[PDB]
């Protein structure tokens, strides 16, 4: 359902680890591209998309029996860095010099948390 | 006084406090009030104050923003030195004599800018009934100016 | 209804621009037809602009000036392809609205709206003239489609700023209390939206 | 809660104070009794402190 | 300073202001007459604060209220707009071809009148269009399509009816805070325009009819420019003596209609204005299919050539005039024949196109 | 000038007596003396806060948002930051095409991009040239700067050194500048090829410092504008930028408006740059010392600079004050320049060298 | 160059300091600061001092005291 033009973009490669379950699979490869996988109503497989147009209202007055509003920061962080190894198999081989091969980076900030609260994440793939 | 009763109209209202305009709770309220009264005129001072054409205590900065001490600026006369600075602070035209005729009577002065007598370029004004000054340097940067008094 | 109206602009904007790229013409590259749909094209790109630097005076909009500049550079490639210039014009003034915060909005778009109405008037109001005669009928269609979607654009999105406007004032006034309590020893919308005859001019 | 904001005024005070320092002292530029005695005043405050 | 202190924390410390200059400690809960006065105290200043605040809101142009920006306006220059009328046609018909005063009035339904300032005098039993102007202010004044409207005073020969074919346009009111503003802000950031070359095309321009113009700089050397206007918008395209003497004084000088200051040409150098000579080229085109529209078309794209590419001082070879005429596809064979060699001119003589003969 | 609080306070006690016949407010620790206290300092509140609705109704005085409003209102622009620029050297394997869009990265962390696609064949090394995203003052680098590539391209190595460093960054205006832009346009007002307007626009273009005019020049109907450059090692000009500063002053754009203003038509301007004209000073110091030398000949330049302008005089007692402001040292005796120096407006006079 | 009695006070006050501060007795004064201190006014176009020219000394007992200027 994406129309993005990075979320299409193609696997330089694409392994599959023997006896391992296509929803395994396909979550290895959604959460690299960012998508999320999801299943229709119909029992097709979907990689949805979020809605833009606000289409109701729940409002305390008028249609609510019981609400429940949680708020919990055990787990938000401030600063999500990822780490990993370069592509250096086959073409870009000839290429890639030995460093940049083992130095890779992201980051991705938040600004909800005032205080350091750092987290590293070893990549996944290439 | 108005602030006085706006002081008393303030306080608790019941059979107790007495707002009578002869007792004590007036008597206070008036010296009370008088300050306030007397800052509220301050600051509805800044009205007039905001333009150079009536500023009294800010035509020290007016006249040192707009740079404005010079030739056309008058001796001492408070008039003056803020006709001076409200006409210089939107001081924009061109050289056609029109213009030049109209300024030289915005600063109070009447001239007519007539025709040449020796040349070309010299310029002859009229002045009928600082002025010198101030169109020797505003003057067009080619043209010449003589001057003869009516 | 308040949280409706952002779709509606966006449907509003999205058949502006339809309307636009199906109604425009391709025109021959050396005719005097060529020019002034250049000229009108580079006006409308200079307003846009102005806008922008009018509003640059507090932010960084060196991006968007770019983006903008280079429009207006490529201007002949877009006169051809109709798709692509309703599609940038769009674009740029997302990016315009991107920039505005809740208190400039307003102003911004009401002298956008000014200046794009200025153009529209002075284009429509010479409708028979020995003058108008001369001019290829294509272009002058392809001019007053342009001024007419231009001015669209800018007054839908006037009016959503104005109810953003409001929605903001609003909030305001809801973020102090109402309940019963002692004061302490404390250590640490605009203008045109506040009066109530002012909201009924507008 | 009274105790903690009594520091919370301070720095600002101490900042408005900075920050009224800076903007009113004014660069002498000569060598004569003016400068000697700035450099003398300034001397005798570090020394106190 | 900027956000001024809040009602709270001027009532808090007011109170404190008082509990601490006195001998005693008060309790934690009592109701001494002297909080009633701090409350008091604590009210007169967030007044007066937020009547500071609006004194000082008043400064700048950009958040007057619309008295100060009018005061603003009264110091610049900048005069508002008042409202105007409405004007369009009234399609009236006479009985035996009278002299219609010079102040009739009509009147609508809903009871606004309309009147014609002017005097017409008719010739013969028929329909006419009269230009009449709402006396109403407003844009209430502003009817649309075939409204009816009916005489006021009767007229000899007059039936009471008009139609308005077309609706009456105008009805404009009073300018608003923003458009005002927009305006001063014009007049103050407009730049002074010097004499240029450029700048007399603009002020030749501006008079009402004149559509083209032309200038040129050191005509007859150094010190002295010429300029040129035409207006094609009339029958007789070259202009008359009582124009070019009317365009000499409007270049001489005149009001800014964008800044209310006083431009005008420069003091020292000479402007010249004269009117353009003509000098005719006959074409005399030969067509295969001789009929009234093709005479028309291919008259309309040479008029058309002739005013996009033809400037006083300018030659005009024959191969545009060959492809006016190829332009118009609907003919089957053509020949031009007395344009064979590149026509040129001076600078006081301007080409145009004369009577073209076979067509 | 607000009153002061202890004004205040004795204003309102004064007005307390007088309402209250037979009552004396100044007893220590009475309410009547709390109650003018506390009106006192509500007093000195609300007439601070006049002081600052006041002082911002000139741009001089005024905080940095309403400068800002009030150099938008006055048509004042901020010039927006610039990017930077540079040569990158890059070496290839093979034949390869390189989009637009590949990012090569610094040791630091700052991207350049290449904004337009090439093609290249020589299985060498080439040069091309990349553009910052910063677009601040930290995008400009020094001499040879290593950096490496973000997106591989096949048929490319992924580092890449620069031998040309970057230039070009630059940083928005402050509102210092803004200030002194709206002061300049407010205290020299524009007409149409005014004296002040020719310097403005000599002054506008960019490199040139300072300008003069001379009006009626050669004769009736010529001016003439002189311009000077300090910025530079010559610190004058050359006729390439002479001819650029002519062409600036008879044509450009307005960036307000969107037309074109200049020099009238009739009138000829002529540029022309100043002449150096030398003057040797003979100065006696009896310390000596290269930091002496130095601060003396920075005095004099400055001077120089500050009150010499061309076709003006310049009598000794100048050299005499400059040579007395320096400090460190004991005699400052002058011989040469007794009489006072004059020079025709075609040549500006320049302190030469400086005899000891 | 400009004989006015503001410009007379301010030289008269600039000499008075100047021997205020570095002048004691049994020193040596020069021509020098007599005229760094005329030239640290400020309010002047052109000025000379032409009277002492040469180094003037006194011996423990005697203090320099700057007496009547004329001129100004």
């Amino acid at each position: 359902e994406l129309s993005d033009k990075e979320s299409s973009a193609a696997f330089p490669g694409f392994t599959l680890d023997h006896s391992e379950t296509v929803y395994e699979a396909l979550v290895r490869a959604s959460r690299a591209r960012g998508v999320l996988m999801t299943s229709n109503a119909a029992g097709e497989l979907v990689f949805s998309r979020a809605a833009s147009t606000a289409t109701d209202e729940l409002v305390l007055g008028e249609n609510l029996l019981t609400l429940d509003f949680e708020e919990d920061f055990r787990d938000r962080f401030s600063e999500y860095t990822v780490k990993g190894y370069a592509r250096a198999n086959g073409a870009e081989g000839d290429d890639i010099d030995a460093k940049s091969i083992v130095s890779r980076k992201g980051t991705a900030t938040d600004s909800d948390v005032t205080r350091y609260r750092p987290m590293i994440i070893i990549a996944d793939s290439k | 006084t108005p602030w006085q009763t706006a002081f008393l109209q303030l306080l608790p209202s019941g059979l107790a406090w007495n707002k009578s305009p002869d007792s004590k709770l007036s008597a206070l309220a008036q010296a009370i009030s008088d300050v306030i009264a007397t800052a509220a005129d301050d600051a509805r001072q800044m009205l007039r104050e905001r333009f150079p054409s009536t500023s009294r205590w800010y035509l020290g900065e007016w006249e040192s923003f707009l740079g404005l001490p010079d030739c056309t600026s008058e001796n001492g006369t408070l008039s003056e030195r803020q006709r001076a600075a409200a006409n210089k602070m939107r001081m924009t035209g061109n050289l056609s004599r029109r213009f030049y005729e109209w300024l030289a009577a915005q600063y109070g002065f009447t001239v007519r800018l007539t025709d040449s007598t020796e040349g070309q370029w010299v310029t002859q004004v009229n002045i009928y009934g600082a002025l010198e000054c101030l169109l020797e340097k505003y003057k067009p940067a080619h043209q010449i100016y003589k001057f003869v008094y009516h | 209804t308040s949280a409706a109206v952002p779709a509606q602009a966006v449907a509003v904007t999205g058949s502006l621009g339809d309307t636009l790229s199906s109604v425009w013409q391709t025109v021959k590259d050396g005719t005097a037809a060529a020019t002034a749909v250049m000229e009108a094209v580079t006006g409308v790109i200079d307003d846009i602009s102005d806008a922008v630097d009018n509003l640059g005076v507090t932010q960084t909009v060196s991006g968007l000036m770019g983006s903008l500049s280079a429009m207006k550079g490529s201007v002949t490639s877009l006169i051809n392809q109709p798709a692509m210039l309703a599609s940038s014009l769009m674009g740029a003034l997302s990016g315009v609205s991107s920039l505005c915060d809740t208190r400039t909005a307003f102003s911004t778009w009401n002298r956008l709206a000014q200046r794009f109405e200025r153009r529209h008037a002075a284009t429509a109001g010479r409708q028979g003239t020995i003058t108008t005669s001369y001019n290829s009928p294509v272009a002058e269609k392809n001019i007053a489609t342009l001024n007419y979607v231009m001015l669209a654009a800018a007054q839908t999105y006037r009016a959503e700023a104005a109810s953003q406007a409001l929605t903001a004032a609003l909030d305001f006034s809801r973020r102090m209390d109402n309940a019963a309590r002692a004061p302490v020893l404390d250590a640490p919308t605009p203008p045109v939206f506040e009066s109530v005859s002012d909201i009924e001019k507008t | 809660d009274t105790s903690a904001a009594v520091p919370a005024q301070a720095v600002a005070v101490t900042g408005s104070l900075g920050d009224t320092l800076s903007s009113v002292w004014q660069t002498v530029k000569d060598g004569t009794a003016a400068a000697t005695a700035v450099m003398e005043a300034v001397t005798g405050v570090i020394d106190d402190i | 300073a900027y956000s001024p202190p809040t009602l709270s924390s001027l009532i808090a410390r007011t109170e404190q202001n008082i509990e601490q200059r006195l001998p005693g400690s008060w309790p934690q809960a009592r109701e001494k007459t002297l909080s009633a006065i701090a409350y008091a105290q604590a009210g007169l200043a967030a007044g007066c604060h937020e009547h500071i605040s609006w004194v000082g809101r008043q400064i700048i142009p950009s958040t007057a209220d619309e008295d100060e920006l009018l005061e603003h306006c009264r110091f610049w220059g900048v005069r508002r707009k008042q409202a105007t009328a409405a004007s369009g046609p009234l399609t009236v018909t006479t009985s035996a071809a009278t002299t219609i005063p010079a102040g009739t009035r009509w009147q609508r339904a809903d009871g606004v009148v309309y009147s014609l300032a002017d005097t017409i005098v008719i010739d013969r039993a028929g329909t006419t269009e009269i230009t009449v102007t709402a006396l109403a202010a407003g844009e209430a004044g502003n009817t649309g399509e075939n409204t009816l409207l009916t005489l006021i005073t009767p007229v000899a020969c007059v039936v009471s009816d008009a139609i308005t074919v077309k609706g009456f346009s105008g009805g404009a009111d009073i300018e608003s805070a923003a458009e005002l503003l927009s305006r001063l802000e014009y007049r103050v950031q407009y730049p002074p325009f010097g004499g240029n070359q450029f700048d007399y095309v603009r002020w030749a321009r501006e008079v009402s009819g004149v559509t083209r113009a032309w200038c040129f700089p050191t005509w007859k050397g150094g010190g002295t420019v010429g300029v040129t206007f035409v207006m094609d918008n009339r029958s007789n395209i070259f202009p008359q003596p009582a124009d070019v003497e009317r365009v000499a004084d409007y270049i001489a000088g005149h009001t800014d209609p964008i800044t209310g200051l006083i431009v005008g040409q420069p003091d020292g150098v000479n402007v010249t204005v004269f009117a353009p000579k003509a000098k005719p080229v006959n074409p005399r085109i030969y067509i295969s299919p001789k009929t009234a529209e093709l005479k028309q078309a291919i008259t309309n794209a040479i008029n058309t050539m002739f005013f996009n590419e033809v400037m006083p001082g300018g030659a005009l070879a024959p191969s545009r005039i060959i492809r006016a005429v190829a332009g118009v596809t609907g003919l089957d064979d053509f020949e031009v024949r007395f344009p064979t060699e590149i026509q040129r001119s001076e600078n006081t003589e301007l080409l145009t196109a004369g009577t073209i003969e076979w067509l």
